[PDB]
């Protein structure tokens, strides 16, 4: 029942500080630990630090102590991450937790859904988004092929949902890539039946939050 | 501090198989230690807590063992939605520390590519850009290779391709593959085809358009 909700930038200019909060729900921050951990581009999970309410107690990773700080919001249920003088080694995915202790024993039994900050000097830019329409050429047997061309925008992510999340049966969003203009671009494709494309809706959603982008797209046959 | 040694770094499983992933501390960690799937695009979500208890609502196909410096995690009979990347953590003396990850994949049958083209959309080519995709949908294994031609040259440089994780319910791949030329360029061709070689197709897959027609 315990929900952690992250919170912050997904865009970070280098040398400055990063920030990021951890919304708490079903719990109080004033028991247990809470703590966060990163995950780099590629790469494993790396434990940044923790906090204990009551005594306002923290602890942290010697790679990132003198740089990191993890303050707490009673009022709010809240907890936060500040990271100071970032550079592109500091792009990645960030998860809060919950530190859970019984006797002996202690390991984090609820994590946030992680967010993606990036370190960079360029201009956030919204996608633009092109239906990949169904036909012929994409029908096969009885299956008809549609889907979303996201493109040209930054930082990551983007999120694509299809019938606003009743339909994820079929569907495939497949992983970012980086153009040479340095835009990243996606795409996401469901297949159904080819008879269900006159009486069936299809509209892909997409959500660019580092741009307040929001976009609903309806895909219909050619 | 604790080092954490975990390994593999990654295997390949059969469904129905029995994996063990495993742990070792520099130093005698007392059971101190936990498990965590990760799925990919996922937060990890907690497998096992001291060693060996289990989470609530996970299945008991995961087993944890060990004491001192050896742990062990177990998956006794792997699914395919158990692909994903295991972690774990030392929970004995801050600063607490994560292993390197071990990724699990699922062999299977091999299952051949279906494959779809999409021109470009009217949407796009008033933006003075042309994207031409070509889906390889639901294949195993990963190795697929896609040839773009265009008026039946060999195109080279101009695109750019992605492949899904392996899915979650029958461990297939899929991969999009995206040419983009010019609305100009686009507009002096006619054909446009994707030509798809794999371990399942007998001869090469061409799929193509012709340019409004
Ligand atoms: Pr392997």
């Amino acid at each position: 029942q315990v929900q952690l909700q992250e919170s912050g930038p997904g865009l970070v200019k280098p040398s400055e500080t990063l920030s990021l909060t951890c919304a708490v729900s079903g719990a109080s921050i004033s028991s247990n630990y809470w703590s966060w951990i990163r995950q780099p581009p590629g790469k494993g999970l790396e434990w940044i630090g923790r906090i204990y309410d009551p005594t306002d107690s923290t602890d942290y990773n010697p790679s990132l102590e003198s740089r990191a700080t993890i303050s707490k919001d009673t009022s709010k249920n809240h907890f936060s991450l500040t990271l100071s003088s970032v550079t592109a080694a500091d792009t990645a995915v960030y998860f809060c937790a919950r530190g859970l202790w019984s006797g002996y024993f202690f390991w984090f039994d609820v994590w946030g859904p992680g967010v993606l900050v990036t370190v960079s000097s360029a201009s956030t830019k919204g996608p633009s988004v092109f239906p990949l329409a169904p036909s012929s050429k994409s029908t096969s047997g009885g299956t008809a092929a549609l889907g979303c061309l996201v493109k040209d925008y930054f930082p990551e992510p983007v999120t694509v949902s299809w019938n606003s999340g009743a339909l994820t049966s079929g569907v495939h969003t497949f992983p970012a890539v980086l153009q040479s203009s340095g835009l990243y671009s996606l795409s996401s494709v469901v297949t159904v039946p080819s008879s269900s494309l006159g009486t069936q809706t299809y509209i892909c959603n997409v959500n660019h939050k580092p741009s307040n982008t929001k976009v609903d797209k309806r895909v219909e046959p050619k | 501090d604790i080092q954490m040694t975990q390994s593999p770094s990654s295997l390949s499983a059969s469904v129905g198989d029995s994996v063990t992933v495993t742990c070792r501390a520099s130093q005698g960690i007392d059971k101190e230690l936990s498990w965590y799937q990760q799925k990919p695009g996922k937060a990890p979500t907690l497998l096992i807590y001291a060693a060996s208890s289990l989470q609530t609502g996970v299945s008991s196909r995961f087993s944890g063992s060990g004491s001192g410096t050896d742990y062990t995690l177990t998956i006794s009979s792997l699914q395919p939605e158990d692909v994903a990347t295991y972690y774990c953590l030392q929970d004995y003396a801050t600063p607490y520390s994560f292993g390197q990850g071990t990724k699990v994949e699922i062999k299977r049958t091999v299952a051949a590519p279906s494959v779809f083209i999409f021109p470009p959309s009217d949407e796009q080519l008033k933006s003075g850009t042309a994207s031409v995709v070509c889906l390889l949908n639901n294949f195993y294994p990963r190795e697929a290779k896609v040839q773009w031609k265009v008026d039946n040259a060999l195109q080279s440089g101009n695109s750019q391709e992605s492949v899904t994780e392996q899915d979650s319910k029958d461990s297939t791949y899929s991969l999009s593959s995206t040419l983009t030329l010019s609305k100009a360029d686009y507009e002096k061709h006619k054909v446009y085809a994707c030509e798809v070689t794999h371990q399942g197709l007998s001869s090469p897959v061409t799929k193509s358009f012709n340019r409004g027609e």
